[PDB]
């Protein structure tokens, strides 16, 4: 009950994992402290919409999951830093991620992605982006754009080491 | 005088013994190799594990051949580094208080290497796997039945592998799992393939059906949207199929098949605007292909093992590609558009006593792979320099 959670504003980094979540209830606002969250094994499709209200939140909770996009919260997180989003279908991804650049883990399996615009290129804070089963074969010019970070999950291949030797090349060969 | 009969007495004494010989100074200086550290182990020799072995903290692939015996307590539960093992010709049925930190943390395996009898069970049921390895397992229509719901149901399945078998479908009612994305099997018998595949697996980026005798491709893949493959690698394409369903599948980008028998291909090429690598060989051909010109996303030129007089004019398609093959000719002569190109980077063209090289060769300054056998190399040109 979640008007208990509004005397319980300071519930931090909430966790709880291997359970039976069917989805999350949209009070999710009465834990103002909350900084990060997490789950897994958990059963869903629908987007958790109620995230945008809580504006410090770090983690996410999408391991284990089944879902099909990152719902509209996205233009309102600015200091977060993981993302586990592991566990989906989804090509498409939103170009709203080089606005935030605190995040650093983009833990995103199962995600045969296609485009990868500025918001690849732009965030300087982030060091790791892992991605397992993929075209990997459009490989665009941001990724040049990533110098300061150092190391993604699959795509250190000459796959992308044969497209654009200025840009990618010398990017991932000056930082090793 | 009885003891030394039993076998378990016996038993004792060499498990004793391969847990005393095994000392942390011998077992951490074996540990050796580059992209990931895998701890080798005479496991063939070794009738059962050492234990500190468990005390090794860097450790995060291992590998497991002919076991006799079972052990693994939840001991390496701390140093749960670990992400895949191999385990071949090895059982290991200890496994019930470890269930939990193999159940999550381990993603993937390598459990080839077995009869259809001696099969692991709990690799079916932990529900966190990515990669599969069964390969040598002669999966027949009775065996088909072990592939079930657990492993039809789990997250992160990337790929599996099946090599060797009579199997024609090991369990492609799986493909309701949402990572189905590499499927690769060899030593096909016939050309016998299930319907259900194709328009539920709605998210294979490759395929690798290598070994088969079929002439066919299944027609009806149109429903996954995201696919870069066609491999038969090992097969007689005598004439391939109906390519208008790959102009419905224009995101087919690595399309690679060879020691085939391909006459000519469809001008229906065009129709992979998307299509940026592609590399044949083992196929009979001498006439011109037609609509090559048309892929301007190319990488890689497909006219390995097949014998040319007179390679066409359509050199002012790349723009872009990156590798040259061409290997089993006698040419002499190439026009002269290869200065358009600044991208590729492997003069890669065996068999050709070609006279010398235009000032298009002072194009590909920053080029540092040339490959050719037989020259005139009396020339060699300042271009080259």
């Amino acid at each position: 009950e979640i008007i208990s959670f509004q005397h319980l504003k300071r519930l931090t980094c909430l966790k709880l994992w291997h359970n039976k979540i069917v989805t999350i209830p949209p009070s999710i606002t009465h834990v103002k402290n909350l900084e990060s969250l997490y789950f897994s094994n958990n059963k869903l499709e629908s987007l958790p919409v109620a995230v945008f209200s809580l504006q410090k939140l770090r983690c996410l909770d999408v391991s284990y999951n089944n879902i099909s996009m990152i719902p509209i919260e996205i233009g309102l997180l600015q200091n977060l830093q993981h993302l586990h989003i592991t566990g989906n279908k989804v090509d498409i991804l939103p170009k709203q991620l080089f606005k935030c650049i605190k995040l650093r883990t983009l833990n995103l399996g199962q995600n045969c992605i296609t485009s990868l615009p500025e918001k690849v290129g732009q965030l300087s804070q982030l060091t790791q982006l892992e991605l397992k089963g993929n075209c990997f074969d459009r490989l665009p010019a941001q990724l040049g754009q990533c110098r300061m970070l150092k190391k993604s999950g699959l795509v250190v291949e000459d796959h992308l080491f044969d497209t654009l030797p200025l840009e990618v090349k010398e990017a991932l060969n000056q930082d090793i | 005088f009885g003891v030394f009969l039993s076998e378990v007495s016996e038993n004792k004494l060499r498990e004793i013994s391969l847990n005393h010989e095994w000392t942390f100074e011998k077992l951490r200086q074996h540990i050796s190799r580059n992209a990931q550290d895998k701890q080798e182990l005479h496991l063939f020799m070794l009738s059962g594990v050492p234990d500190a072995v468990f005390d090794l903290t860097d450790l995060d692939v291992l590998k497991l051949e002919l076991i006799p015996e079972a052990k693994i307590p939840a001991k390496i539960s701390q140093m749960t580094n670990l992400q895949e093992l191999h385990l071949c010709h090895c059982p290991a049925k200890v496994e019930q208080t470890a269930f939990s930190f193999l159940r999550d943390h381990l993603r993937c395996l390598h459990v080839k290497f077995t009869d259809v009898a001696e099969i692991p069970a709990w690799v079916y049921l932990l529900k966190n796997l990515r990669e599969l390895y069964l390969i040598g397992n002669l999966n027949s229509e009775n065996n088909k039945m072990i592939g079930l719901e657990s492993l039809r149901e789990l997250r992160h399945l990337k790929i599996l592998h099946v090599k060797s078998n009579l199997t024609k479908v090991p369990s492609n009612i799986t493909d309701v799992a949402p990572h189905l994305t590499k499927l690769v099997i060899h030593n096909d018998g016939t050309k016998l393939l299930v319907l259900n595949s194709l328009k539920k697996m709605m998210n294979v980026a490759e395929l690798e059906l290598q070994n088969c005798e079929l002439e066919r491709i299944p027609h009806a893949i149109f429903s996954l949207s995201n696919l870069q493959e066609l491999d038969l690698k090992s097969n007689n394409i005598r004439t391939i199929e109906e390519i208008i369903s790959f102009q419905h599948l224009k995101r087919l980008t690595c399309l690679k098949l060879w020691h085939n028998k391909i006459v000519t291909i469809p001008p229906s090429i065009t129709h992979v605007k998307n299509l940026e690598s592609l590399y044949f060989s083992n196929n009979k051909l001498e006439s011109l292909p037609v609509a090559v010109f048309s892929l301007q996303k190319l990488r890689c030129l497909d006219v390995s093992y097949n014998n040319i007089s007179m390679i066409p004019i359509e050199i002012g398609l790349l723009q872009n590609l990156q590798h040259l093959h061409i290997t089993g000719n006698k040419v002499d002569i190439l026009p002269k558009q290869l200065f358009k190109c600044i991208k590729l980077r492997t003069l890669n063209l065996g068999q050709n006593c070609i006279t010398s090289l235009p000032e298009k060769v002072g194009q590909l300054s920053q080029l540092t792979q040339l490959e050719l056998k037989g020259n005139c190399f009396d020339r060699l040109p300042a271009q080259l320099g």
